[PDB]
């Protein structure tokens, strides 16, 4: 979409893989301000917001916390404490046209600076002087929206770049998206320590013959000590025995 | 809503579309100059008037803005470009008459027709041939006849034409509140902004000759030496007291003495510095030449060349039906587009020309960050001087040996140094008197205090004092000899060539001092000294955003023009000339003539 009409997307209730995009060389710019890209897969939030558009190549530095500019003030604004990342990559091969990519437009004139996480799509004619611009443009009249002159030969600075910014919100509601967990293999008849689906403990794991109902996940005998578990993948009942000890 | 912000918003609206349209027009022009065809011709029209159809309206709307109170000097200076009346102040009939007279004078000057009386069915033009034959020969009859014929068939019917052109140009000068078109030309070297950096049109008139007199003892010496060689070349044709005629200077105007260099060779025993045989042997194509020029530019301190230029721009041999003019040009098409247009071949001259064009491109990128109306040099001469700096430094023998053009065991001495220095001076300092006198004569003719009768003969005596030329054939009023020149009928300010040499000499001298080099100026090398290139780019990035006087403050310490680099460079030549022509006496007489 346009820079002043940035496409907004909400993401929730799924598993989000970040290293897969992070380990890609197709992205010219990859700037993360919340946490490191590796650490992102560990923690998680309750929803994600994506702002996608295409701008001029030189304007990519404008979209950043504590940064000002025509795009940063009249097209789309971000706060100084923005959490998330920005991914940009060249689109000269696609967006730029031999006849000119004049479809895209940017807001050049606006009465006030745009607020963070706010969109302005006003097409009202801007006035720079005292004379009121009653409809048709006069002396002190300038169109807020200006097209783009993308060409195959415009230098690196003028090439259109696709830019998508991801922000994360962690409202008090339960989290809905988190990174993949990764599971190891399974061993038996050996004193090991385990963290089955968040339930941790040491001992030796054997095959058992108890019959769980189709909705329990584990069991305890008495005095509230776990004795059996069900593996989340194979869905079979394993029995736990403490590792031997004595005087 | 102050008018300053209104002007700023108007400039913001104007500059984007102006850049887009200028980029489109420049792209079309480059395409036509790369693809010579009729289809690319009409496109010019389809853009040309459109440019005016966009520019003039913006010039039409650049009048009600009160351009007298804007605190921002940059904003006012940028808006001043649009707030120009131009030739539209004149009436339509006057403008069309001026356009027609310019067209006819340019066409007749460029269509010079001289037929030898023995074969009246075969004329010759300004293209090679008659000029080529007479410029490279040893004779007095054919050269004089060709000079007289050219000055007759171009001078006879252009005297009233040039008179009317001058008077109408002066009339439109008053039409734009200018008392003289000379002041209109001098407005390029005119700033009235920051205190201590302002310059006036009237001051430049005297400043031009203030730096000119100091080369009179040197130039005349060369002339004396030339005259000495004349007594060794032309038997009883030039008196030792007097000087040489116009057609004996090697050119019909005698702008340069390159055509006379072979006659006046100081020491022909030592061959000149030539390594073209090495590149032919080492197979130096256009790509290798451009790569080495790029590497030397990086070593100087300028940023490395960007991509896209190496594919879109033509480099060598248009060749087949896909024809193209390859006159050396550096095209700044705008919107981050820079290209070259020149027939690069296996020659040191082509090496220097490629260096010149790519230095022009680098300077264009240097002020490319400036707005659309500021993407130009501080004056006309800076661009060409900067372009020539690297070409001068790319021909130094140390630079050639470093990149292995010369042999690794090459050894230069004083004989070849003096030969090369005299060869350079025969064109560099041998053209300053002619350039200065032509510029001054054009200043009077535009000012118009001299009558129409005081056009030819005055010139023909004034040239005696400055250039040192006697009259081979008389010329009273029936021609226009000064007016029959390329930069006299195309409305081209001739002071640019005078200023460029001094600017390039000053910049080369300052770089040589601030480049960690020892020895003579002619052998100075700026390679592998990134500080000099950094200072040069600091100068270049100013562009039009700063005054020329303030611009002349980073590389060089003098905001004005000085002659000291000119004398410093030709020091061995001067001390050789002092004891060379001892038998003859320096200076020429203005009373002797070949006919009397
Ligand atoms: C998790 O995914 C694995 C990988 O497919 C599943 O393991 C296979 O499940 C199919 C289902 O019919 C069996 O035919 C294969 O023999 C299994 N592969 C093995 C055991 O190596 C596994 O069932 C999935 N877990 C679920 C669905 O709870
Ligand atoms: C301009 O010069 C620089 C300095 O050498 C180039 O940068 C390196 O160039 C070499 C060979 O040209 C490459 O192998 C390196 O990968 C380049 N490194 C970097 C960080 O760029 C630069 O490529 C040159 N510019 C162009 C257009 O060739
Ligand atoms: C050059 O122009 C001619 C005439 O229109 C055209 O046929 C040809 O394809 C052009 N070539 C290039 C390389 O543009």
């Amino acid at each position: 979409a346009s820079v002043y009409a940035w496409n907004r997307k909400r993401i929730s209730n799924c598993v989000a893989d970040y290293s897969v995009l992070y380990n890609s060389a197709s992205f010219s710019t990859f700037k993360c301000y919340g946490v490191s890209p590796t650490k992102l897969n560990d923690l998680c939030f309750t929803n994600v917001y994506a702002d996608s558009f295409v701008i001029r190549g030189d304007e990519v530095r404008q979209i950043a916390p504590g940064q000002t500019g025509k795009i940063a003030d009249y097209n789309y604004k971000l706060p100084d404490d923005f959490t998330g990342c920005v991914i940009a990559w060249n689109s000269n091969n696609l967006d730029s046209k031999v006849g000119g990519n004049y479809n895209y437009r940017y807001r050049l004139f606006r009465k006030s600076n745009l607020k963070p996480f706010e969109r302005d799509i006003s097409t009202e004619i801007y006035q720079a002087g005292s004379k009121p611009c009653n409809g048709v443009e006069g002396f002190n009249c300038y169109f807020p929206l200006q097209s783009y002159g993308f060409q195959p030969t415009n230098g690196v600075g003028y090439q259109p770049y696709r830019v998508v910014v991801l922000s994360f919100e962690l409202l008090h509601a339960p989290a809905t998206v988190c990174g993949p967990k990764k599971s190891t293999n399974l061993v038996k008849n050996k004193c090991v320590n385990f963290n089955f689906n968040g339930l941790t403990g040491t001992g030796v794991l054997t095959e058992s013959n108890k019959k769980f109902l189709p909705f329990q996940q584990f069991g305890r005998d008495i005095a509230d000590t776990t004795d059996a578990v069900r593996d989340p993948q194979t869905l079979e009942i394993l029995d736990i025995t403490p590792c031997s000890f004595g005087g | 809503s102050t008018i300053e912000e209104q002007a700023k918003t108007f400039l913001d609206k104007f500059n984007h579309e102006a850049e887009d349209l200028f980029y489109q027009s420049s792209l079309a022009s480059w395409n036509y100059n790369t693809n010579i065809t009729e289809e690319n011709v009409q496109n010019m029209n389809n853009a040309g008037d459109k440019w005016s159809a966009f520019l003039k309206e913006q010039s039409t709307l650049a009048q009600m803005y009160p351009l007298q109170e804007i605190q921002n000097l940059t904003v006012k200076l940028q808006l001043q470009a649009l707030q120009q009346n131009g030739s539209s102040v004149l009436s339509e009939d006057k403008s069309k008459r001026l356009n027609t007279i310019l067209n006819t004078m340019s066409t007749i000057y460029s269509t010079g027709k001289v037929c030898n009386p023995d074969n009246p069915q075969e004329c010759l033009l300004l293209e090679p041939g008659l000029n080529e034959i007479m410029a490279n020969s040893l004779d007095y009859n054919e050269r004089l006849w060709a000079w007289e014929s050219w000055r007759s068939e171009v001078g006879k019917q252009l005297r009233p034409l040039y008179e009317e052109y001058v008077v109408l140009k002066n009339e439109m000068a008053r039409a734009n509140h200018y008392e003289d078109y000379g002041d209109y030309w001098r407005g390029d070297y005119e700033v009235n902004g920051v205190d201590g950096y302002d310059y006036s049109r009237g001051q430049l008139i005297e400043d031009v000759e203030h730096t000119f007199e100091e080369i009179k003892p040197l130039y005349e010496h060369l002339h004396a030496y030339v005259r000495a060689k004349l007594m060794n070349a032309y038997p009883s044709y030039i008196s030792p007291i007097g000087c040489l005629p116009a057609h004996l200077l090697g050119d019909m105007w005698g702008r340069f003495w390159t055509n006379l260099y072979s006659l006046t060779v100081p020491f022909g025993q030592k061959p000149n510095i030539d390594v073209t045989d090495a590149m032919v042997d080492q197979a130096w194509d256009a790509q290798r030449i451009f790569k080495e020029a790029e590497k030397f530019f990086v070593s100087v301190g300028l940023p490395n060349m960007t991509q896209g230029f190496w594919e879109n721009s033509m480099l060598t041999d248009p060749g087949n039906v896909q024809k193209a003019v390859c006159h050396p040009t550096a095209w700044d098409l705008g919107k981050g587009d820079f290209r070259i247009l020149m027939c690069t071949k296996v020659t040191m001259d082509d090496f220097l020309t490629a260096h010149h064009e790519m230095g022009h491109i680098q300077y264009d990128m240097a002020y490319a960050a400036q707005p659309f109306l500021l993407r130009n040099g501080a004056n006309e001469g800076f661009h060409e001087a900067v372009g020539e700096i690297m070409s001068l430094s790319a021909a130094t023998p140390k630079h050639l040996k470093s990149i292995g053009l010369l042999s690794p065991d090459f050894q230069e001495d004083n004989e070849t140094e003096i030969n090369f220095l005299l060869k350079q001076a025969l064109t560099i300092v041998g053209t300053l008197p002619f350039t200065y006198m032509l510029e001054k004569w054009r200043w009077m003719v535009f000012k118009g205090e001299i009558p129409k009768d005081q056009w030819m003969k005055k010139w023909w005596e004034m040239k005696r004092e400055i250039v040192g030329v006697v009259e081979p054939v008389p010329h009273d009023e029936t021609y226009c000899d000064p007016a029959s020149l390329f930069h006299v009928s195309n409305d081209y300010s001739f002071i640019r060539y005078y200023t460029r040499t001094l600017y390039q000499f000053q910049f080369q001298e300052a770089l040589c001092q601030a480049a960690k080099h020892e020895g003579p100026l002619h052998k100075c090398d700026i390679s592998n000294s990134t500080e000099a290139g950094q200072k040069l780019f600091n100068m270049l990035r100013l562009g039009k955003s700063e005054p020329w006087t303030l611009a002349l403050e980073n590389v060089v310490g003098a905001k004005n023009m000085n002659v000291r680099p000119l004398l410093n460079y030709f020091e061995p030549l001067f001390t050789w000339l002092k004891d060379q022509n001892k038998n003859s006496f320096v200076g020429w007489s203005t009373d002797w003539s070949p006919y009397a």
